[PDB]
């Protein structure tokens, strides 16, 4: 079935800039602008969430029942796939979490919200992280110059000669809204509440950890100011003149949006529910 | 022929230009999502059996680009006699980099007239070196997986030569259903006109699976996993060649799933008068 | 010796008297001196067929065809029934070779050969030894007759031990008579060897036509359409050598590049041996394009249709639709081989055949009875290495980590690459013999290594003309390949990770892809088979034999000051992937790829005398970048430098505005001027910056940040100001006098500003001294 496509639309302010690299330079597609690639947003948004359930696997264990045969760890000591520690998927050097079957990944709370592949599994990610693309304040700011990037130089200071060395970084300018969006499929309506609560949990792991490259020394510190929770149930596509949910927008802090107004926002979408 | 167009305003990168059959796959999954399980292309069999999809280029402005009438490649030197005797090399601009043309250089790129090639092509086939990360530690693993990237005001479109009842019943709801990030999609309908002379032999405007009738045609090979098990190679005519000895090359049933996937390739005409052959 | 073994030699030695005549051995014409040179050679090798070839030397300074009743007297005095011939069966072939010499084209002795590209300049006499100093067209010098005498003596040395068949007389005369002038006249750009080749070709075609002296003496053979121009194009070469994923290494790429030329030579040799024609009936075979002058019977068309259907079906079954062969023939007349009535009948016939070839290459794979059919088979999976991409489970994992299943073609090809340094040649045998490594459309190949002795009646020997240690049963077929590659510590082919470690600067891989410019128009201007043969063979010898000379460090006396990123070493880090026909594609370390581009361009500017040019795209990638992206980048870059001025290099992908005034490419006289201007001021040798910019090495990085303002808008004027704001802060007042003041000279004629062009000189230094 399909009763889906929730649109979280918003703006992400990089309070100290970003360094989604590619001198290391930011991703610059066709106009010279930078942009958050939606790959990096989904990727960091799953690393934080996967390490959250790595800590919390032994205690949920009844909710999300397929996340019980793991017993936390990485399978880098015993160099094999399918080892029950938490996560195998040896790509070239790394070890990420992907459930190796569809029947399991209908229940793993990380894996059923960003998908599964490998051999004979093929789970779709249930989410579409649109690349964020520099909302129209900073586009018109860019047209008169304003230097949308910022070359920032660090050094490797020694302690026996106290020498140094240029390691330039060229990060995005601190303070820039990016027109952030999230599209989410709402298959399996009984999963949905905990699912978007989990996505908001992973987004709330951001604003307190690093996006974008050489973090933990600056360079991250992003802020989602997301305006419009929407809905596109089954009548926005066969029609679309009217009849879709538009939620409250202005000052929705994500550490307060997560439940202190969410069930006041959930129950309107319970009004359609079909 | 007053066939309408569907302009797809992107918001970012695509994986590839959708190759005139992958839309009919995507239309199939769209009407598989909406309308239950039996209003899907089994029900739309006799409705695409008189109406075609036939994808084409981006536009870069509003200039709706169109691929090539491939019946100018034989007698290109018969076209460009008006130029000076250094016309060869403009033929190499109109043979080797012959990719896409403006409409005004397409109503007369056929019908044996001296067209002019454009150069404002909205391609950035860039080499985006994506993801490298392990959940605990380093990962080196630069795996490329390049994608296409557009201009500032551009976007793909495609055509529709069919009755508008069938358009607004299946495809036009589906063209707003489509809107990892590369599915960036805003739909804006339109109409269009093409001069299109007498219909002896003329263009297909799609990727094409013909009924055994070869006339001056680039060959293609299109894979496609299409719900898991790898689809076969399914040799195709490329975008815009000339098979008009009464086409109607039917869609091909496949195997691998519970319900069959069946691949597009049925074409719709235009107007060309080709020199000889 | 039958009539064809007589005729193909008599068309090959009908002008053998001209190197003897200008060397001073006897008196008379070039006819009697050649027969007098030959008439002692029959008493040397014992075979009395050389005395019979003296009759084919006995044609010119004519009026002997009024003396024809005395010509039967001179024939009967040699008894041609000693080899199974009659009088008229020799006389007919004599008149055939007389007619054929008039179908090769429409004074002072020492006049040299004029070069085919610039008809003014000329070569000294040299030898086709690619491990030596190689000719360049210089000013018009009289060829010293003692060098002709040394040529005659070495011909006497190398004609006795050579066999009396065409397969040995072809490379022996090609080694010595290549650069000798055929006709000593001004503007004669026709080689002696190519005139001999086309004469033997047209003579064997007219012998297999059925025309005799009853038809030659009437002058009817020029009007009767008794010939066939058979051209064949390999369409899809770029999608065959290069569509290779990241698992494919450089050994496998060079193996595919050899494999394509092997398939081409198999089709050419099958058309040669199924018609009855020697290697003289091939005008050129290069770049997958070949042209054959053949006879015109109702059955030869049937043989060609059988060959075409066979080769196209083998290509479609083996490599699904990624390598098509278009073999189209046009029945031409003898009138269409010359310049008659002012117009160019040969170029018009070739243009008609090329139009038929383009019509064919549109209808690609037009002869497959089940091409467009349904009902595809089961259990199909593409291999990761090739894009052959439709076997069944036949594909076999080997020659690597044996868990990745792999097609048998690329199973054989890495094994070919493991023998590729020590390979001496191939042997064209039947497809089901011992040691058959690769197949073809008709014939398998046995890799002739450094000790073996294979035979399949044809031996494809690489890069040489001396056959040496191969038996006297097989047909010795030479073929040239630009072969140079950096050997590893073992001796094998270095990979990309083995090559880019020798990069003076950043670790990046340099990839170069070129083309000769406006060459298709250059071959619609030659109005003889002789001129086409010379103008194709001299072009192909550059991109198949000269490349290994320029990479090895030779030709320094005319190359001179190219952009020198470093010292040019003894063994470069340069691996030639595929150089042939016109184009050339070379990977390696980028610091030597860069120098190789300008070395190739300036040596080619010397080699054609400036009448031709070459476009070159360049690219720098990571060592782990897939080769198909590594070729699709430089193909787009070569096409962009092709479109925007036709004679231009693409050094590095730069940012530009969108107005049509800023061109991405570079003229060579622009870029070499710029590297003569801005590089020795700011860059020292061997990866170290200049002593003024020492310890202030972040200065040149700031100029690109300056130049980005000019990139974002051309009309503003901030760039020339902030350049002086940078250069004043470090004292370097003089290093950029062009960048500080906006030049009115460029804005007069709507040319871009002088800060647009300097960054292509900056970044290549910035990649050179990065760490
Ligand atoms: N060594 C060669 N000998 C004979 N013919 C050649 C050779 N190299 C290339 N050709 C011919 O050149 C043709 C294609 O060359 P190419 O397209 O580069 O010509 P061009 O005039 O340079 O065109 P462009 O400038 O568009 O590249 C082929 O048909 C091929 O037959």
């Amino acid at each position: 079935r399909f009763y889906g496509k929730i649109v979280i639309k918003g703006k992400i302010k990089a309070v100290t800039g970003l360094h989604i690299g590619s001198n290391p330079v930011i991703k610059d597609p066709h106009t010279g602008l930078p942009y958050i690639p939606g790959s990096s947003l989904k990727g960091r948004l799953r690393s934080l969430f996967e390490i959250l359930v790595n800590s919390r696997l032994g205690e949920w264990r009844e909710k999300y029942p397929s996340l019980a045969n793991y017993s936390p760890g990485s399978c880098r000591p015993d160099n094999q796939e399918n080892c029950g520690k938490f996560f195998n998927r040896k790509i070239n050097r790394g070890w990420i979490h992907v459930c190796p079957d569809y029947e399991t990944a209908l229940a793993c709370p990380v894996c059923r919200l960003f998908g599964a592949s490998g051999k004979e599994s093929n789970f779709p990610s249930r989410i579409i992280v649109r690349d964020a693309f520099l909302t129209k304040e900073w586009e018109e700011k860019w047209r008169a110059g304003e230097a949308i990037t910022e070359a920032k130089i660090e050094v490797g200071i020694d302690r026996v000669t106290s020498q140094a060395n240029p390691r330039t970084n060229e990060r995005v300018v601190a303070g820039a809204e990016f027109e952030f969006e999230i599209i989410y499929n709402v298959e399996n309506t009984t999963h949905w509440r905990d699912d978007i609560k989990n996505l908001l949990t992973a987004m709330a792991l951001l604003e307190d950890s690093y996006l974008g490259g050489s973090g933990s020394r600056g360079y991250g510190k992003v802020k989602f100011i997301f305006d419009s929770f929407e809905f596109r149930p089954l009548d926005y596509y066969r029609t679309g003149k009217d009849e879709d949910i538009v939620s409250i927008d202005a000052r929705e802090k994500s550490v307060s949006d997560i439940l202190s107004g969410f069930d006041s926002l959930f129950s309107e979408v319970e009004g359609k529910l079909e | 022929p007053k066939f309408i167009a569907v302009k797809l305003i992107p918001k970012g990168p695509f994986r590839d230009i959708p190759r005139a059959d992958t839309l009919f796959g995507a239309i199939g999954n769209a009407i598989s999502a909406i309308h239950g399980q039996s209003a899907v292309e089994e029900l739309v069999d006799a409705f695409v059996g008189g109406a075609r999809i036939s994808s084409a280029f981006p536009y870069s402005g509003d200039t709706y680009y169109l691929p090539k009438p491939l019946s100018v490649e034989p007698a290109l030197e018969g076209i460009l006699t008006g130029l000076d005797e250094e016309e060869r090399y403009t033929t190499a601009k109109r043979l080797r980099k012959a990719k896409y043309l403006d409409l005004k250089n397409f109503e007369l790129a056929l019908r044996l007239r001296p067209f002019t090639i454009p150069e404002e092509i909205p391609y950035a086939r860039v080499d985006v070196p994506r993801v490298v990360l392990d959940r605990v530690t380093q990962d080196s693993s630069i795996y490329f997986w390049e994608e296409i990237r557009f201009r500032e005001k551009s976007g793909v479109y495609f055509l529709y030569s069919g009755p508008r009842e069938v358009f607004d019943g299946y495809i036009a709801p589906a063209m707003r259903f489509l809107g990892w990030g590369a599915g960036l999609f805003e739909v804006e309908f339109h109409e269009m006109k093409i001069d299109a002379p007498g219909s002896e032999y003329s263009v297909t405007l799609s990727n094409a699976l013909p009924t055994k009738t070869p006339v001056l045609w680039r060959l293609l090979r299109k894979g496609g996993w299409s719900f898991g098990r790898r689809k076969p190679r399914m040799t195709f005519i490329a975008e815009g060649s000339i098979v008009k000895n009464d086409p109607g090359g039917m869609e091909r049933l496949e195997l691998g799933l519970s319900h069959e996937v069946y691949v597009y390739g049925l074409t719709f005409p235009l107007g060309v008068e080709l020199p000889e052959g | 010796m039958e009539i064809d073994e007589l005729t193909a030699l008599g068309g090959l030695l009908h002008d053998i008297g001209k190197p003897v005549q200008r060397a001073g051995l006897y008196s008379g014409d070039h006819s009697t001196q050649g027969a007098r040179f030959l008439r002692d050679l029959a008493e040397n090798t014992g075979r009395a067929e050389y005395e019979l070839l003296s009759l084919f030397s006995e044609f010119h300074h004519k009026g002997h065809m009024k003396n024809d009743e005395l010509m039967i007297r001179r024939i009967k005095e040699l008894s041609p029934e000693r080899f199974g011939l009659t009088m008229e069966d020799v006389l007919n072939a004599l008149w055939i070779v007389y007619e054929a010499d008039n179908l090769a084209s429409g004074p002072q002795a020492s006049r040299p050969l004029y070069s085919v590209f610039n008809p003014g300049k000329a070569y000294p006499w040299a030898e086709l030894d690619f491990e030596k100093e190689l000719p360049v067209p210089g000013d018009v010098f009289s060829i010293r007759s003692q060098d002709y005498r040394e040529l005659v003596k070495r011909l006497w040395e190398e004609l006795s031990k050579a066999k009396l068949r065409s397969d040995r007389l072809l490379p022996v005369l090609e080694k010595y008579l290549t650069f000798v002038s055929s006709v000593t006249s001004e503007g004669n750009i026709i080689s002696l060897y190519d005139h001999m080749r086309m004469t033997s070709a047209i003579a064997l075609a007219m012998l297999r036509a059925g025309c005799t002296a009853e038809d030659v003496r009437s002058g009817r053979c020029r009007k009767e359409k008794r010939f066939l121009l058979i051209e064949g194009d390999f369409s899809g070469i770029q999608d065959f050598i290069y569509r290779v994923s990241g698992k494919g290494t450089l050994k496998y790429l060079r193996a595919r590049s050899a494999y394509l030329e092997l398939i081409g030579w198999d089709v050419v040799l099958e058309i040669l041996s199924r018609l009855g024609l020697t290697r003289a009936n091939v005008v050129f075979n290069a770049g997958g394009h070949f042209m054959i002058i053949a006879q015109n019977t109702p059955d030869a068309v049937k043989e060609l249709e059988e060959i075409r259907a066979k080769a196209v079906e083998w290509l479609y079954r083996e490599f699904e639709s990624d390598l098509y062969l278009a073999i189209e023939w046009e029945p031409v007349s003898g009138r269409e081989f010359g310049r008659e009535g002012g117009k160019n009948l040969f170029a018009e016939a070739r243009k008609r055949l090329k139009h038929k070839l383009t019509v064919r290459k549109l209808k690609r794979f037009g002869e497959i009875k089940g091409l467009f059919e349904h009902g595809h088979t089961e259990r199909l999976a593409e291999c990761p290495v090739c894009g052959r991409e439709l076997p069944e489970g036949k594909l076999e994992p080997s020659a690597s980590d044996p868990e990745t299943k792999v097609c048998p073609t690329c199973n054989r090809l890495v094994s070919l690459g493991g023998n590729l340094p020590k390979l001496l040649g191939f042997g064209r045998t039947a497809k089901n013999d011992a040691g058959v490594l690769v197949e073809g459309p008709f014939s398998g190949f046995v890799p002739y290594l450094q000790g073996g002795r294979p035979v399949g009646e044809q031996i494809l020997v690489k890069n040489t003309l001396n056959p040496g240690e191969i038996p006297e049963s097989a047909q010795f077929v030479p073929y040239f390949v630009a072969d140079y590659f950096k050997k590893d510590p073992k001796g094998g082919v270095a990979t990309f990770e083995e090559l880019s470690m020798a990069s003076t600067g950043t670790r990046r891989l340099g990839v170069m892809k070129g083309d000769v410019d406006r060459l298709g128009e250059f071959f619609s201007s030659m109005d003889s088979p002789s001129k086409l043969a010379t103008a194709s063979r001299f072009m192909d010898y550059f991109f198949k034999g000269y490349i290994g000379a320029i990479i090895e460090g030779k030709f320094g006396y005319i190359i001179g000051d190219v952009p020198s990123l470093r010292d040019w070493p003894e063994e470069p880090d340069i691996v030639v992937v595929y150089a042939g026909g016109d184009d050339f594609f070379i990977v390696g370390a980028w610091d030597q790829i860069f120098e190789l581009a300008f070395r190739v361009r300036r040596a080619f500017n010397a080699y054609t005398g400036g009448k031709l040019t070459l476009s070159v795209g360049l690219g720098y990638f990571d060592e782990r970048t897939p080769i198909y992206r590594m070729a699709d980048v430089v193909s787009e870059r070569l096409d962009t430098a092709k479109d925007e001025g036709r004679n231009r290099v693409f050094v590095v992908g730069r940012s530009r505005p969108l107005d049509g005034k800023h061109k991405l490419s570079y003229e060579w006289n622009h870029y070499e001027e710029l590297w003569r201007t801005y590089a020795p001021r700011i860059y020292a040798g061997n990866g170290r910056l200049k002593g003024k910019l020492e310890s202030k090495k972040g200065l040149l990085w700031k100029l690109l940040e300056i130049r980005e303002l000019y990139v974002r808008d051309p009309n503003d004027v901030r760039w020339a100001y902030l350049t002086a704001y940078l250069l004043g802060r470090h004292g370097l007042s003089d290093l950029f006098p062009e960048l500080v003041g906006i030049d009115t000279k460029a804005v007069e004629r709507k040319e871009p500003q002088p800060v647009y062009w300097v960054d292509g000189v900056l970044k290549i230094v910035l990649m050179a001294v990065r760490r």
